[PDB]
Formats: structure tokens, C-alpha cells, sequence
């Protein structure tokens, strides 16, 4: 059924509004408790920094537009659901019948493991990692966490769990369905190897350390992911 | 545009060699590298659609 | 143009943009 | 090279769509892409009369 | 009148020296004070820091090399009348006799705005955020600005105060000689409101903060210059 | 000898391996003292700290990583004889019997005066420039030095130094066969003056600091080996 | 040529190097 | 990629101008040129030798 | 392919990616 350009970006426009509507709802709700919501994710840091150690602001404008970032991503996780709808319906009429079949179990298993990647993280991952790094410093050195470094760190794992967990159940599913067999999974190892760098590298700034720590989640459990494959 | 640098693109390489061989790491080059110009081809030919496109709503447009 | 066209040729611009910035696309 | 982030330019697109619309939005991105290819024909025409200019010094230096 | 490729090159070459001689001179007249001028800059965020906060440098280079990098752009700033005639001298041939009559004119109330828009950001604008920014950081965050990250930020805002503050003026003059019109200037608005996204992603890093941090004081002055264009 | 492609990416892997076993040797042997290592690093700036001032570790992951950096980076350079090696066994066949006359002595030149560079930084330009910075910060501003960013300093003076140490000996190394005569050097200097700019530009990030601190050292000691051409 | 189309193509080089570099302008 | 600003290239033409000089600059500029021309000249070549090799290795492989 | 074509090569390509980018190399 084909349809004028316009009739596509009407489409598009109001689907976008639903999107921006909900983000900005929530964050209206959400933006007074900025601080608030700062204290919470910051808490895991917090409890393991070493005596008189504390958070500092090396930006002038960090103390309010840290925190306000954090609420407006808080609404972009939230609003998560009412996205991916809207991306739905936008998508819908594009798929086939078999082509659908996929995509729905996909979009619905995301959203909870996306959210789960953030409750591992926050609950398990974080008490870990931050009682070790905050704990690791060269003698004479003294912890000063920045609030914006904290904050891009934090997001940095919270985006790489929630998109890794991902990857099993993916895999999974793509061998339920029948697209690919754990035998294939096998012999692509190599070449899944090096794509992880290669897209940790694309979607990463320039440095290898958010290429490594992006890309390896990917592998390792893009491997964990085969495994299963082969209890079903 | 994705940032990439050249500490990164080396790594990739020099992964790449050591994993994939001197016998593969062409062939996913090559295959890469026709990755990229479907890609390009795909963005001209759609581009050249809505530019076909805007002339027809520009003629319905003028004579409404 | 149908849907299934319209998402596919916007991410390939999208994709364009991403490896050869937004001054290649208006090329 | 102006800097230019894939978050940066899609917040453009999205408030372009909303505030312009889906009638506006492709007749503005038409009308900046003739800017650029102007622009771009411009700088090569000037470089090739820069170039034909530096020819002609040559000469004269050369004799002199 | 046509003429070689050198003759032109000459010149700009003799109108960039006399811009270079006068930023240098300016700038070994200012250097032995760097430290003196950077207190003055810092001054409105000293005065609002909370009790138990100071500034910090968290670059090995950065106690020397940012109040010189800031005594460098003092130099520029003053050497501005210099720069503009020098530009205007080398440009002056080239425009019409109706094109001398808008130039003229906003390159003199250009200079004079720029400067207005500092002494306006310093003297109004600085206290008043600073003793806000400064004091809505989270419980247990500490206060410490970077003295790097400080001169950034306030060239940042001086830029914008400065070039801000000519954008009505401008509007008013177009509006004067007939160039552009009050009802003009309005059905124009949805692509002004476009534009100073794609004017503030362009000429800032690619933080979406720089971007709307230049956008929205380009839009609303614009807003104001509208507003004056009615009565006149 | 024309050989296929295989051949030359048969060959370069196994030189690659070669570099890649020997830097991770290193590192595995030397990542267990990282804080021991970092601590000589910071000793000349530790030294050379203000009463009451101490480094600071801004980011979550610096307190692990930084001290990991570095000494990966002390495995590259260990390493060097190594990796310089291979690189020589690889571009032999290339070589003629006149380049190899030329790039021998270059490539065990290069080696020692790299050495020689870091030693020079450490044991002179470090205690000298530390006993500066770190105590000409504006009045209330405290020396808190970041760990990340005194690694990237000292790394790029350590670069800095051990290449420009080059650039002397490899000048009269020229002028030694008749490649390029005292005379031709000297006549040459605009360009060098200009492609050192564009040498820092193209290596260094788009700060103009980092883009001077190559080109200076770069130019200054081109003049030197000029200077010893004369005795040669 | 004439200063007028020396400023022009001069700001001409410097948008196009500002969106597409100085390799682009080298082509 | 390698990282070019706009100061640092500015820096590098005003510093041009004032050292090199009106007449020295345009062919600086143009040997420059001349350089990337040759070496995006020596890199496409180069590739188009690569890609008959690998279909010769692909002949060979194919038949053993 | 020799020793020294190869090494040429590979420095123009590694040159070229530096200056314009993974793209163009691709292009």
C-alpha cells in the first residue's frame, strides 16, 4: 500500500509528540526531586567511599544540570514503554506476518531485561564495584568523585547491562524460531569477536576503555547466550 | 557521525589478524566494505525518491 | 512509497550520516 | 570540522518535525541542501581560478 | 578592479599583522597580572561558594596556564576595535555603497553590545546564578570548581551575552532600512526557532547542554527584537 | 620477489604476535606493582606540592585504571626493542642496500634516545616544572592534581621529549650521507616553522595547547641539529 | 579577480572545510 | 581520523601568511595538495590490486 | 605484490583513513 511522503511524517510527527509528551510529563513530575533521585543513585558510591572521602562538583553548572540530566534520562527509562509502542505502531504495517513473529517477542523480553539489567546492576553489580575501586587508590591519593563523572559511569553500566542481557534471550529466541542453530553460532565466533570491537568502537567515544567495557559484556555473554542454545 | 579513533581502528585490526587470519580478515574487509556501499546506494536511491516526491506535492500544492 | 521503504531508506540515511557525517547525505 | 553529535542532530529533526511539520521539514532540508551545494560550487570554482592564477605567476617569475 | 592573487594576500597579510601586534602587545602588558585579572573573573563565584568551599586545579598545567589562557582572551577582547577596523579595512572595497550603509553600522553598535553584554553578565548575571548554581549541589556533594572548567564556562556565557545582546539591535536596524519587516519576521518564526538549534549544534561541542545554552538566548533575543520592530 | 597477499599478512601476523606476547609478558609481571609504579611517577610532582595539598582521583574508575594505563604503557615502552625489531624484520626485503644504511642506524639511534628523552623529562624537566605549576595557582585556588590527567601530561611529555630527542641526531645522521646539507636546512626553516603547527595539529586533540607543546619542542631542536651539522 | 570574490570564495573554503574538512577541499 | 580544529587550522594559515608570505603560502598550499593527491592516488590503486588478488585466492581455494 | 608495494600500500591506505576517514577507504 503505497502512500504519500506526508502521510508517513504525519504519522511520524504524531507518534514523535507521544514520545515527548510522556518524557516530559514524567519529568515534570520527577524534576523536583532531582536531588533526591541523586541520592539514590549515588547511594551504592557513597557507602563504600573510604573515610573522608566525599562526591565533589568541578563544574560551576554541575550542581543543577547534573541531577537535572539524571532525572531526564530517569524519564526516558520510564517513558521506555510508551516509546517502544510508538515504535510499534509505526512499524507495525512494515512487517509481515513472519517478520512479526519476532519482532513482538523481542520488543515485550527487552523491556524486562533492559530494567532488570538496571536492578542487577544497581543492587548487585555497583555494592561490588565500587567497594573495590573506591578502595584501590594509590597511597597519598585522595577519592574526590566528580558528580558529572559519576553520573556518565553509572549510565555507562546501567546501558551496557540492560543492552547485554539482552543478547542471550535474542539468541535464544533466534534458535527457538529457527533462524540460527547453535552449530552456526559456533563457527561465527570469530567474527563476533571482532565485531564486538568494532562496535563498541562506533558507539563509544574515541577511548578503548568504553570500547573494551562495552564490547566484552556483548562477547562474554553473546557466549553464555550459545550455551543455553543448546538446552532447547 | 560515529567517533572512531585511531587507537580503535588499529585494535580492530590487530584483533582482527590474530582471530580471524590472514584468510579471513580480507574476506570480512570485502564484505564490510559491500556493507557500506549497499548502504550508500540504498540512502541515494530513497533520496532521489522523496526528491521525485516533493516535485509531485509541490505541483498539487500550486494548483490547490 | 510504502512504510516498509520509508523506515528502510531512513535508516540508511541515518546509517550514512553516522560513517560519513551529515554533509555526505546533502552531497 | 564543526562538531556535530548524533544526539544533537536528532534533537534538530525532532523539533523540526514538530514545530515545522511534515509539509515544511522537507522543503527546509531541500532548501539547505542548495545552500551547501552552492557553497560547494563556489569554493571549487574559486579554486580552479586560484589555480589557473598560480599558473600565471609562474610565468611571470619565471622571466623575471 | 580586478587584481593578482598576491596583492590581495599582501594585504591581508599587513591587516593580520597589525592584529597580531596589538593582541600581543596587550597580552605582555596584561601576563604579569594573569593571576590578578583571574581574580576578578572568579570573584562573583568566590563571593557565592558555600563556607568550606574553594576553588581547586585538577590539571598539573592548569595554575599557570589557564589564568595565561584567560589573559590571552582579555587581550583579544580589547584588541577587538583594532580587529574590527582591520577586517573592515580589508572588506571595505569589496562591498556596494548600500551594502557600507549596514556594515558600517553594525560593526560600530557590534562592538559597543558585545561589550554591554559582558558588563551585563558580570555584574548581573554572574552573582545571581552563581549564588544559586553554587548552592543547590546534593547533600554531601562538595563544592570544589575547577579553575579549567570555570574559564570555560564564563567565556561560554560572556560569548553569549555578547552576541546575544546584538541580535535585536540588528533585528531593529533590518527593520529600519526596510529589509526586513515586523510581519515578515513573524511568519519566519517556526524556522528561526529551527535554525538556532542547527546554529547552536554547529559552533559548540556536541553536548546537547552547549547547544540549547546558545539556542535559547539566540531565540529569545530574537523574540525581544520583534518586539521592538513594532515601534519604530 | 612478488609474493601473494597471504604471504605478507602471514608474515605480519606472526610479527604482530610477537609484539603482543611481549607487551602482555611485561604487563603481567608488572601490573601487580601498578600503585608502585604510579607512585615513582607522581614522586616529582608529590615532591613539589603545596602544604596541605594532595591528588585527587575525580573519576570511579580512575583509582584502578590509571595505575592499569600506565603500566600498560610502561609494557610498550619496555617492549620497544621488541616491537622495534619486528618492524625491522618485516620492512627488510623492502628496504634497499642504501635505505638500510639509513634506517639501521635511525631505528637503534631512536631507541636510546627515547630512553635518554623520558630520563631527561624525569629527572630534570620534571622536579623543574613541578616546583613551578604547582605553586604559581591564583591566590585561594588549591593544587588538587587529578591522577587521569597527570597521567596524560606526563605521557605527553615523555613522548614529547623522547621524539624531538630524535630529531638533532637524525638531522646530522642526514647531513652525515649528503641527504640534506646545513645550507638546504636553513633555507628551509619557514616550512618547518609552518609544518611543525601542522605536525601538532594532525597528533595532538584540537586544543591549541597540545598542538604548541609538540611544535616548539619540534622546531627548537630542528634549530639545534642544524647547529651540530655545522661540526660535522 | 576582485576583492569582493576573494572574501566570497575565501568564506566559501572555510564553510566547506567547517562541514566536509580540509581533505575536502583538497580533492 | 585524525583531529583538526578550527583554531589549530586558522593558527596554522595566519602563521603561514606571516612567515612563508603572499607569495610562498599558495604554493605551499598546492604542494600539500599534490601530496594527498598522490597518496589517495597510491591508496586506490593499491586496493584495486588487493581485490584481484583476493579473487585470485578465491579461483584457488575454490578448485583445492 | 612485493614487500615494499605492500608496505607502501598500507601506509597510503592508513594515511588516507587518517585524513578522510574509515569511509572513504571503503568507498
Amino acid at each position: 500500500d503505497t502512500q504519500p511522503l506526508i502521510t508517513h511524517l504525519i504519522e511520524l510527527r504524531k507518534r514523535l509528540l507521544n514520545c515527548i509528551i510522556a518524557v516530559i510529563v514524567i519529568f515534570l513530575c520527577l524534576v523536583y526531586f532531582a536531588n533526591d533521585i541523586y541520592h539514590l543513585v549515588s547511594a551504592p558510591l557513597i557507602k563504600q567511599l573510604p573515610q573522608g572521602s566525599t562526591m565533589i562538583a568541578t563544574d560551576v553548572a554541575s550542581p543543577f544540570f547534573t541531577p537535572i540530566k539524571l532525572t531526564f534520562m530517569v524519564s526516558l527509562i520510564l517513558s521506555a514503554p510508551v516509546i517502544l509502542y510508538q515504535v510499534w505502531a509505526f512499524i507495525a504495517p512494515a512487517l509481515y506476518k513472519h517478520e512479526r513473529r519476532l519482532v513482538v517477542p523481542l520488543l515485550v523480553s527487552s523491556s524486562l531485561l533492559f530494567y532488570i539489567g538496571m536492578a542487577f546492576a544497581y543492587f548487585v553489580v555497583f555494592p561490588l564495584a565500587f567497594g573495590f575501586l573506591a578502595n584501590t587508590a594509590p597511597e597519598g591519593v585522595q577519592v574526590s568523585t566528580d558528580i558529572a563523572s559519576y553520573l556518565s559511569f553509572v549510565m555507562a553500566l546501567f546501558m551496557a547491562f540492560g543492552v547485554s542481557f539482552e543478547v542471550p534471550v535474542a539468541i535464544v529466541l533466534l534458535c527457538w524460531m529457527g533462524i540460527t542453530s547453535p552449530e552456526d553460532l559456533r563457527k561465527k565466533r570469530p567474527y563476533v569477536l571482532v565485531g564486538a570491537f568494532v562496535v563498541g568502537m562506533l558507539l563509544t567515544p574515541p577511548d578503548v576503555f568504553s570500547q573494551t567495557l562495552l564490547a566484552i559484556p556483548m562477547y562474554c555473554l553473546f557466549e553464555i547466550g550459545v550455551f543455553f542454545s543448546r538446552f532447547y | 557521525m560515529f567517533d572512531i579513533g585511531f587507537s580503535e581502528l588499529l585494535l580492530v585490526f590487530i584483533i582482527g589478524l590474530v582471530v580471524l587470519g590472514p584468510q579471513r580478515l580480507p574476506v570480512a574487509v570485502k564484505t564490510v566494505a559491500g556493507w557500506i556501499r549497499a548502504l550508500r546506494s540504498l540512502a541515494t536511491t530513497v533520496q532521489n525518491e522523496l526528491t521525485q516526491e516533493l516535485k509531485l506535492q509541490e505541483f498539487q500544492d500550486s494548483l490547490k | 512509497m510504502d512504510r516498509r521503504r520509508f523506515i528502510k531508506g531512513s535508516m540508511a540515511m541515518a546509517a550514512v550520516c553516522g560513517t560519513s557525517g551529515i554533509a555526505s547525505l546533502f552531497s
